[PDB]
């Protein structure tokens, strides 16, 4: 697993792309699991309403689209992976994986990443 | 991917 490794590998700081982003604290090998997109799998029919709720309470909403019927809501139970910004020439990608029966969104490195480099991936 |  990697729940341990991740805190030592990545960190959250300001990003020239937008807002805060996830940056690399130590070199990450191409192929390496960088981090999980922690959250709860909700049915994508509920993203509209949940987002209404969060916007009304001034909570920042973080959601990751698994597919056309499930998204991972990271607003309340996420982790640092919700700050990963988008790029069309990224250095990461999402993959849905299955561990003992549970879905998981895990971020992998496309190339080797170097200290201080923002981590990105393609949204759509 | 985010905010949807
Ligand atoms: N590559 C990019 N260019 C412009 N805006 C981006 C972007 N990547 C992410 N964003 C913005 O960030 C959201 C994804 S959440 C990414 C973290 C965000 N920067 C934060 O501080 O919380 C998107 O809805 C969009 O608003
Ligand atoms: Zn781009």
């Amino acid at each position: 697993a990697l729940a341990a490794a991740s805190a030592a590998a990545v960190g959250v700081y300001r990003s020239p792309i937008h807002g805060r982003g996830l940056f690399c604290k130590r070199n990450i090998d191409a192929g390496e699991m960088v981090i999980e997109y922690a959250g709860n799998v909700i049915r994508s029919i509920q993203t509209d309403k949940r987002e209404k709720y969060y916007d009304s309470k001034g909570i920042g909403c973080y959601m990751f689209r698994i597919d056309d019927s499930e998204v991972v809501d990271a607003t309340m139970h996420g982790n640092a992976a919700r700050f990963i910004n988008h790029s069309c020439e990224p250095n990461c990608y999402s993959r849905v994986i299955n561990i003992d029966g549970q879905k998981h969104i895990v971020i992998f490195a496309m190339r080797k990443i170097y200290r201080g480099e923002e981590l990105t991936y393609d949204y759509a | 991917v985010k905010r949807c």
